[PDB]
């Protein structure tokens, strides 16, 4: 159980950085979704 | 959240539209037979010639 060591760990190391709050949605992607609802 | 934030553009094309109808409907001529005479008709007889159609 729980062995806590999954192969996602590729994207940390550069691709991704450790504590920094990034945000899960595009700042485009939130506008498209707006004006799709008008 | 209502269906009325989509609706504002063809609602504004159908009344646009129907104000053309409304409009080009009493503003057109419903005559027919533009008749129209010569240059030497002699109005006084040209009469007769409206009288007569």
């Amino acid at each position: 159980p729980a062995p806590s060591a999954n192969p996602a760990k590729i994207f940390i190391r550069r691709f991704f950085s450790a504590g920094v709050a990034k945000n899960v949605v595009s700042y485009s992607n939130v506008m498209a979704a707006q004006r799709a609802m008008e | 959240n209502t269906p009325l934030q989509a609706i504002g553009v063809p609602v504004a094309l159908y009344d646009a539209l129907m104000a053309r109808a409304i409009d080009s409907a009493d503003g057109t001529p419903n005559s027919k037979w533009l008749v129209t005479a010569s240059r030497d008709l002699d109005d006084g007889q040209a009469k007769e010639v409206k009288e007569g159609i």
